[PDB]
């Protein structure tokens, strides 16, 4: 169509959206559906019963938090349809879901049926003229202007490292473990339960997320600081109650580097990056160690980069210039790269036209997406 | 206003509002990473004239040729 | 010559090691009388504990010291322990090692202050704190299985396969017997029997222990109870008053399977066990579905294994052998298991001696609990 | 059939009535039945043995008063039928019961027998074509014209807090104590016997109620009034004598804040509001503390708001804004809001017609109003 496409950063924590060709996503709202758990009695109360966006955040106590995307995989198609309609409604974009192309981000190595049913929604419920599902790493490289680099991101629920050497993504070195922000938050909830401060409501888990995002520093020395004793700084709840955090503030974000804590054998973030670099070729790992690009909100902890340097220096060979290059608008890097990709003249050649999907279907989707 | 005279128990000198005194980030500045300022204009000007040829490509698990490398042409 | 004390949020089952049934079986309640300016004369105590407060319950205020497995008042719990040692067993705790039972996922402050009290106040030589589910599995005569314990203040599930625990697949729910007592009290108030004060709570929990059973098909049983009236039984209070309860009988333990009646926004006990099984390894789920063990006093409802079996059968796959183990001695499973454990020839190295507490302190419990 | 709806605001102490749209209920009187002391054998005395309101207040030393409603529960249904008939009689409305819509009020958590018998009366004796038994907190919110708020009403027998957040009433956050004005008057008589005067009749008890309503102040510190000597403000009795009340005027309203001093078990008004807010969600307490709505006649004590501010500052966390909104129409806020709610156009779906009630009966009431 002779209009501008929509770049939807379909993340698991914050489903960022906006029109292509912009510079900052104008509509950033969390990825959850809010349904009231109480019973309305007094007239003139709120209606709709399905709160999404700032309405759910403004009134958390009324509704029950339910996430539709668990570890990057859509688990509630009805909730994702409602969130997508919420994006196309007058409260978020006011346009039509049948007069603009859609740039839908997606984590790598996801199941095939997610892509299939996602395009089924966008081409059957919504009748979009063109849909192009894409990786998050390529988009981050698009936004950073680089072409090389290993994109090590960590969103709310999926951590992965996709090495790319001048636009040639190696589809076998891609590592991906489902241990990120939401799971770290859940582990933090467990730690807080061990401390004495319990939180069990769904509308209270986001308060736990706020505690995760405010005072959680990653220590350089894990066991050396584990055997010590901190000063136990406090935190202020929205209720006004004061909570002493204790050792959970540094023992909870270590899950990204020790997935054994949650009780699941896998690799840490540093092992994900190092194995993603070592699964590549000999003549490419020097540039990839010198070109590491971060992304994702779970990489914003205090001391995350320092601990990555320590771990990588422990694993990478000696005398190799390691360079971690993270951006400043880390939470919006994927969306900015989506804006740059969708604002290109060549973007019309790489999507999936509606007629193409009507002619073939799933095969065309898998044929045009990575 | 006229609910004082017509009703017995509606008293006056009542402070209607009993209240209290209405009393009145640092993670990107690390020495490890190299913070990069994202500029969509510079990146857009960089990738402004780079085409992508999608003539007969595949990404699925179809094994007919030897290898499979999508996005062949350009400008 | 070991002492096994089971301190739950309700009863305090205590006795000697090797014995089958415990000696001390009394409600762990303390109570101060109605403090008025008037006097009493010819003596009386200051705070009745145990059956003293249970019989003199007409004027004293019942105050439990443990709320949801958390010792909320260490002075009242110290009074109950002093009453137990020097009055129910009639033996000083210095000549014997004691064995305490705490709930899993218990805040560390309880697990440490319990040790501090047992060593500094009673001068005990050795004390060990075990998880109640582990002891229930000991008393069930199995080393493989999942324990669905349910006390009055806590309800948890712990899977143990071949003697090894899974500390990550352990769930915990605060929806236990005391919440059922409160729910039954509210609906009995709804039928026209106001049981307001704490002294009436023992009467409503007596109603719960005598005429409440678990309905198999709750909707069908509710429709027939609203249709017919043969299910409505009678009951006598301590006074000559007689009451009749129709729905309350089967609608009282329905909260265990449907936590939405209390606004808990959680999962029922059946799906709590199901989720605790699913969080385990995929190769040992057959044994867990076969060796499902019920314990605690809240599983003493008539006809509850059928409900658990039906719900798990509907949840677990068709090719699984769903088997529920419910022994008639499950009201004392934790104590029986404590007896077995305390009388083992290996357990002598599993204690915590006095000098160990003198050297390390309260932090040795976490390295010696389990 | 349709006419102007009548808002029969019942209550334990003052039954209020008046047509919708009216901002002042023109027919208010204390809720009781007057019968002479000596049993009538002939005429020449208080004929008919049935006095209500003005004719009941016509004579005091010649009547035995029987209250029909105690703690919001109707004990004598015949007396309530006669009082409702008195509302429809030649002295209060002079209208027809089978023509006007009738709104009805009830305290929360009331037994179902009360609602069923009340509808039996309003659909068999007075065949009202529209009956909607509403609550007593929601109505005060309609009167104040506020969405949020913690309604703390205090009638003659029931004090209950229902925190409603933007039309959503949280049922599990409801605290309800059966202590109010009637019991305040009873313990005031108990303290008056310590002063020196005695009262031993129902009408004499209403004289004690007049003593309560004229002079009863709540100091922030009752011990300061205890140490000092009050000036003993006199009170001219309706019989013609005078009484120097003394310290009982302030010792009696301490019941609502410290009922443990007399010997009754409850939490108190300040703890009813505090526990009602604490049972709510963590994200709503900050707004529920700043939105407190008072109601009922027992909240008309000198210094009630100041002492309530001090006690809430003791229990609530620091730096939390509290706004105890005390309207001027507290004695009629339930009736005023009932008039506002009944005057609405959406209110048509709330009631139940006579034929609709005859369709099912009790279940029709409980299904349509809830
Ligand atoms: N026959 C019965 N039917 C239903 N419930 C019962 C019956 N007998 C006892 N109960 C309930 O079981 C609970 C007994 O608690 P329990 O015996 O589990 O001790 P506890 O203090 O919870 O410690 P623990 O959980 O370690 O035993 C009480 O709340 C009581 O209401
Ligand atoms: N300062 C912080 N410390 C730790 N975690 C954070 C911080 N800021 C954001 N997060 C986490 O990062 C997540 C957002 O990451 P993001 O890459 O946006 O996920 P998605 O791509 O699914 O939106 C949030 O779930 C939040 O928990
Ligand atoms: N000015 C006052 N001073 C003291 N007590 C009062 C005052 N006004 C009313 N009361 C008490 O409050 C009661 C009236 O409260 P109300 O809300 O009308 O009760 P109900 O809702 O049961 O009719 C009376 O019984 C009286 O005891």
């Amino acid at each position: 169509i002779a209009n501008q496409p929509v770049v939807i950063d379909n993340g698991s924590g914050v489903i960022k959206a906006g029109f292509a060709g912009d510079q900052i996503p104008k509509y950033c709202f969390p990825n959850y559906v809010g349904r009231p758990k109480h019973v309305r009695v007094m007239a003139g109360a709120l209606e709709g019963d399905i709160f999404i966006g700032p309405k759910a955040e403004e009134h958390r106590g009324l509704l029950s938090i339910r996430y539709p995307m668990e570890h990057g995989i859509v688990k509630d198609w009805n909730d994702m349809e409602r969130i997508w309609q919420y994006v196309y409604s007058k409260d978020q974009l006011q346009t039509f879901s049948e007069e603009h192309p859609v740039l839908l981000t997606e984590a790598p190595l996801n199941p095939r049926k997610n892509r299939e049913r996602a395009a089924e929604v966008f081409f059957e419920t919504f009748n979009v003229p063109a849909l192009f599902i894409s990786m998050q790493a390529v988009l981050s490289l698009y936004a950073t202007g680089r072409t090389t680099g290993v994109v090590l991101d960590s969103g709310d629920g999926v951590t992965h490292a996709v090495p790319i050497y001048e636009g040639f993504a190696m589809p076998h070195s891609i590592m991906r473990i489902d241990i990120a922000g939401r799971d770290v938050s859940r582990f933090l909830r467990l730690y807080l339960r061990k401390e004495g401060y319990d939180f069990h409501s769904s509308s209270e888990f986001e308060i736990v997320k706020a505690i995760k995002e405010r005072a959680c520093y990653l220590s350089i020395n894990p066991q050396k600081d584990e055997t010590l004793e901190t000063e136990k700084a406090q935190y202020y709840l929205p209720d006004g109650s004061t909570i002493e955090i204790g050792p959970s503030r540094f023992r909870a974000p270590e899950l990204l580097f020790r997935p054994d804590l949650i009780g699941e054998e896998s690799e840490g973030i540093h092992e994900v990056l190092v194995f993603a670099i070592q699964k590549s070729d000999m003549d490419l790992r020097r540039t990839l160690f010198s070109n590491i690009v971060l992304s994702g909100g779970s990489t914003l902890f205090k001391g995350f980069g320092d601990r990555l340097l320590s771990e990588v220096k422990k694993l990478a060979p000696k005398d190799v210039k390691i360079r971690i290059s993270a951006p400043q608008e880390r939470l919006y890097s994927t969306w900015i790269g989506g804006s740059i990709l969708a604002s290109l003249d060549t973007f019309k050649k790489m999507w999936v036209s509606k007629k193409e999907y009507e002619e073939d279907g799933a095969r065309s989707i898998h044929r045009k997406t990575f | 206003d006229p609910k004082y005279a017509d009703l017995p128990g509606i008293a006056r000198n009542e402070p209607d509002v009993y209240e209290t005194s209405d009393l009145p980030l640092e993670e990107l500045t690390s020495t490890s990473v190299e913070h990069i300022i994202v500029n969509p204009n510079a990146a857009y000007d960089k990738f402004k004239d780079k085409r992508v040829g999608t003539k007969g490509l595949d990404f699925s698990d179809r094994i007919g040729k030897t290898k499979r490398t999508g996005y062949e042409s350009g400008e | 010559a070991a002492l096994v004390v089971d301190n739950g949020s309700g009863m305090c089952k205590a006795g000697f090691a090797g014995d089958d049934a415990p000696r001390a079986v009394f409600p762990s309640i303390v109570g101060r009388p109605r403090h008025q300016g008037v006097m009493v004369g010819m003596g009386q105590k200051d705070s009745y504990v145990g059956d003293e407060a249970q019989s003199k319950r007409g004027i004293l205020t019942l105050k439990y010291p443990i709320e949801h497995g958390i010792v909320t008042n260490w002075d009242d719990m110290e009074k109950i322990w002093h009453h137990t040692f020097y009055n129910e067993l009639r033996v000083a705790p210095e000549e014997h090692p004691v064995l305490l039972t705490e709930a899993p996922l218990n805040p560390k402050a309880n697990r440490e202050k319990m040790t501090q009290i047992m060593f500094e106040t009673f001068n005990t030589p050795a004390m060990y704190v075990a998880i109640q589910a582990v002891l229930s599995l000991y008393a069930s005569g199995r080393t493989t299985g999942i324990v669905m314990d349910s006390g009055d203040g806590v309800t948890h599930t712990v899977p143990i396969y071949e003697g090894y625990a899974l500390p990550h697949a352990i769930l915990r729910l605060d929806l236990a017997g005391r919440d059922l007592t409160d729910y039954l009290m509210k609906i009995l108030t709804e039928r026209g029997y106001s049981f307001t004060t704490t002294a009436e709570r023992e009467i409503v929990r007596d109603i719960k222990e005598k005429l409440c059973y678990v309905a198999l098909d709750f909707e069908q049983e509710m429709a027939t109870a609203a249709s017919s009236s043969s299910l409505e039984k009678s009951y006598e209070l301590p006074d000559g008053q007689v009451i009749t309860i129709g729905n309350e009988r089967f609608r009282c333990p329905e909260a265990l399977f449907q936590p939405s009646f209390l606004g808990m926004e959680s999962c029922g006990i059946h799906e709590t066990t199901f989720n605790s099984i699913m969080k385990c390894d995929v190769d040992i789920r057959k044994d867990l579905y076969a060796n499902t063990v019920l314990s605690g006093g809240t599983t003493m409802y008539p006809g509850i294994a059928d409900r658990m079996q039906k719900e798990i059968t509907a949840l677990a796959p068709s090719t699984m052998k769903i088997k529920i183990i419910a022994p008639p001695e499950r009201k004392y499973s934790v104590w029986i298991g404590g007896s077995i454990l305390a009388s083992l020839s290996t357990f002598q190295q599993m204690w915590i001696s006095k000098q160990e507490y003198d050297e390390s302190g309260p932090s040795i419990v976490h390295r010696k609990c389990f």
